[PDB]
């Protein structure tokens, strides 16, 4: 009906069809704190909202009023709750409401309430058929929107819509290989479909990641994904990894490659590798390089790591004090 | 030496910390480069203006901004009309950090307003007449604890609060943020925080909650909002802090968490990003850097022998430099990054993070690092609740005089 931004918008206190209702002023007390000096339009809508809420008036006019209250403050979760009460009480068409929430999310996508509302609608309708395309449009504008990725995971998992998501992930990694949300989505998809224990899958994923590392050696996301998919089994379980990373040292180096080396060495020492001492000193040398030159922002972390490795892996570490 | 620059961000080597994009441009690298150029201008402004750098926390300006906001806000704050207890908390905490006393007149007015925000069925809403919600409930309880008077403590209906928490509890261990609302790790933290402060924790209230939080830790080492989601500083703080309250930090892989958080400090800017490959933001000075004290305490309780006894495991100096040089509005208030506007939320968390960066404490051991003028030093904050540690102790002691509702 009358859009909040319409040139001919009129205050609720001036509307004939609201004449019967006394608006309800906010009760901030005799000496207010954090008192917001609301605009006229804002205070007018919310005075009327307080009135319909207080009376629990479940009417078409109250339903339309929630649209304005939401537009004025989409984070007002009380208004959203009442709007959902009205959707059910008035038996409103839920596909019309889906059209509404898609428009609102498009304009204010960084808001918890709007995404939760959309989830409730999808649950009520048991219809996920618009979701992936809708979310894709939001991600086309902000490829890192946290709520959008979260809703996407919920939709995929709840409705088992796994079949095309790896393809979607590959598309987004092509657009921006530094997009960490997308690396996260890659792990989410693989973990819940094939899993990473399938050797062919793990192999494919490591080769792919190494290929991205070669293309963009300072991209931290690829480095974190490589570590993430290997670390629970233990980096030292993969003896070829070390040599192959050392082979990137010359013209593909980074503080990330160096840090990964330390992580490889750390696991080796934990699993009683050959040449305990040789490995230790290699690791300590690297920790020092990182702390003093290559990654000084993390000097406290790297000194802590060097200290930890020394404390438990030095030849003297298991030697009784009397010796 | 005379040629030596005492500020880490102004040293000549620091230029080597600029982004290397490997000649492959994407939206991510373009955006990072834009921030770095703006920050470099800030860093170099002294040199180009031929002045000696002096890092001063603009206390009087911040106090004026806070004192007024505690009473009245412009319509710029309409979007926070359902978060008024957060405004009370952010402002009162900032004032506490700045060691500015709270007039009893103000204290009593805050108490009375929060009473009006309290629901008959327990918890606090975003404003008077609003349904209760765990976020303003957390804020309201923190604010009342910062005030710390008998009147303030008495505002909280403890019996109804517990009932409210039970009404939000889910079978999988998680909590709804509010009735008919969303679930994420924020709710676990909000619930743990208010229940522990007010001594209403029953034997089964948090059954399954530690395990649910641990499922939110992912392949990155940090914690996402729900299981499966990308690791983020805000959710990671909520997850670890709730586990500390529950005495269940060991449920997490603390080592992968430590590696993840330390990697979130930006080598050039000195501040922290909220997740991998996104931008620095002053409020993560708290959410991210606040994890380091939590991890220190946790690792120490495990008898970790290699822990520093004077510093947190992040660059305390670089963080203070970022906050002092980049995050202050000359008119008063702090902000996200240069070019953004001041707001009470960033004022709260930038100062909270500055305090953490200034103060190391591990039992008997204490060490301060105060960059810039000595008057820059803030009051310490408790890394779990983010109110003064004195206020935490005083509140917990007071409520322990009461029995857990139901006995
Ligand atoms: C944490 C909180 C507290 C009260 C109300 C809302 C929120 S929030 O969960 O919506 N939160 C804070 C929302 N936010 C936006 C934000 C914070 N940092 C960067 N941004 C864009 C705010 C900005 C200013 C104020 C004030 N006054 C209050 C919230 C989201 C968020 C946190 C960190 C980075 C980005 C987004
Ligand atoms: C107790 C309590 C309520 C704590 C709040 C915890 C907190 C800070 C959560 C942040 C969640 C979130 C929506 C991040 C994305 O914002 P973004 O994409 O605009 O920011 P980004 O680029 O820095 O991830
Ligand atoms: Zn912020």
């Amino acid at each position: 009906f009358l859009s909040l931004d319409s040139p001919t918008y009129v205050l609720y206190r001036d509307r004939a069809e609201w004449a019967d209702i006394d608006p309800v002023p906010q009760n901030d007390g005799p000496s207010p704190v954090v008192q917001i000096i609301y605009s006229e339009k804002f205070r007018d809508v919310y005075d009327y909202f307080r009135a319909v809420l207080q009376r629990d008036e479940r009417s078409e006019r109250a339903f339309k009023l929630t649209r304005d209250a939401i537009e004025l403050n989409a984070a007002n979760y009380t208004v959203w709750h009442f709007r959902r009460v009205l959707l059910r009480s008035l038996q409103k068409d839920l596909q019309e409401e889906m059209n509404y929430i898609i428009a609102i999310i498009e304009e204010q996508p960084k808001n918890y309430q709007v995404w939760h509302h959309r989830r409730v609608l999808v649950e009520w309708l048991k219809d996920p058929s618009q979701e992936l395309e809708f979310i894709a449009d939001i991600l086309n504008q902000d490829a890192k929107n946290y709520h959008a990725w979260q809703h996407r995971q919920w939709v995929i998992q709840e409705f088992r819509l796994w079949d095309n998501e790896l393809q979607y992930v590959d598309q987004l990694l092509k657009e921006d290989v530094r997009n960490n949300s997308v690396w996260n989505q890659r792990h989410f998809v693989i973990s819940n479909t094939t899993g990473y224990s399938d050797r062919a899958v793990l192999e494919r994923e490591v080769q792919y990641t190494l290929e991205m590392i070669k293309l963009v050696p300072h991209n931290e996301s690829a480095w974190n994904y490589l570590k993430g998919i290997l670390q629970d089994r233990g980096l030292s379980r993969y003896p070829n990894l070390l040599n192959q990373l050392l082979d990137l040292q010359p013209s593909h180096s980074s503080p990330y490659l160096i840090a990964f080396l330390v992580d490889i060495y750390e696991d080796m020492l934990e699993n009683q590798c050959d040449n305990k001492e040789d490995i230790l000193n290699k690791a300590l040398e690297l920790c020092e390089i990182l702390a003093k030159e290559k990654d000084t922002i993390r000097k406290e972390y790297w000194r802590y790591i060097g200290r930890s490795l020394q404390s438990k892996h030095s030849r003297e570490s298991d030697i009784p004090a009397s010796v | 030496p005379v040629w030596s620059e005492p500020l880490y961000s102004l040293r000549p080597e620091h230029a080597r910390e600029r982004l290397q994009d490997d000649s492959v441009e994407t939206v991510t690298s373009i955006e990072q480069a834009k921030v770095e150029e703006k920050i470099q201008e800030v860093f170099s402004s002294y040199k180009f203006n031929h002045l000696v750098p002096r890092l001063v926390l603009q206390r009087e300006k911040h106090f004026h901004y806070l004192k007024r906001g505690l009473r009245q806000l412009t319509d710029a704050y309409e979007c926070l009309d359902a978060s008024r207890p957060w405004l009370c908390y952010w402002i009162l905490h900032s004032l506490e950090l700045l060691d500015e006393p709270i007039p009893q007149i103000v204290a009593t007015d805050v108490c009375q307003f929060l009473e009006l925000c309290q629901s008959p069925d327990g918890g606090f809403g975003g404003g008077p007449g609003q349904y209760p919600h765990l976020a303003p409930t957390y804020a309201a309880v923190n604010a009342l604890c910062i005030i710390g008077t008998e009147e303030a403590y008495n505002v909280i209906n403890r019996e109804k609060l517990l009932q409210y928490l039970y009404s939000l509890k889910q079978p999988d261990g998680s909590f709804l943020m509010h009735v008919g609302g969303e679930v994420d790790v924020r709710s676990a933290y909000c619930a743990a925080s208010v229940a522990s402060l007010t001594n209403i924790i029953t034997p089964d209230l948090f059954e399954g909650t530690a395990e649910w939080i641990a499922r939110c830790q992912n392949w990155e080492g940090g914690i996402g909002g729900v299981p499966g989601m990308e690791a983020h500083g805000g959710y990671t703080f909520c997850g670890l802090a709730a586990l500390v309250i529950l005495k269940k930090e060991r449920s997490l892989n603390l080592k992968s968490l430590l590696q993840w958080v330390t990697s979130r400090q930006m080598r050039f800017e000195g501040g922290f990003q909220g997740r991998c490959n996104k931008l620095v933001d002053g409020c993560y000075s708290f959410w991210q850097a606040g994890l380091l004290p939590l991890l220190h305490r946790a690792l120490h309780a495990q008898g970790d022998p290699a822990l520093s006894m004077s510093h947190w495991m992040f660059h305390q100096q670089a963080l203070q430099e970022y906050i002092l040089m980049c995050c202050q509005c000359p008119a008063g208030g702090l902000l996200d990054k240069p070019g953004k506007s001041r707001d009470f939320y960033h004022t709260c968390y930038c100062l909270s993070g500055l305090s953490i960066a200034q103060h190391f404490g591990s039992g008997a051991m204490l060490h301060d690092v105060v960059m810039g003028v000595p008057e820059n030093v803030l009051q310490p904050t408790h890394p779990v609740y983010n109110i003064g540690p004195d206020k935490v102790i005083q509140a917990t002691t007071h409520f322990l005089q009461k029995p857990v509702p139901g006995f």
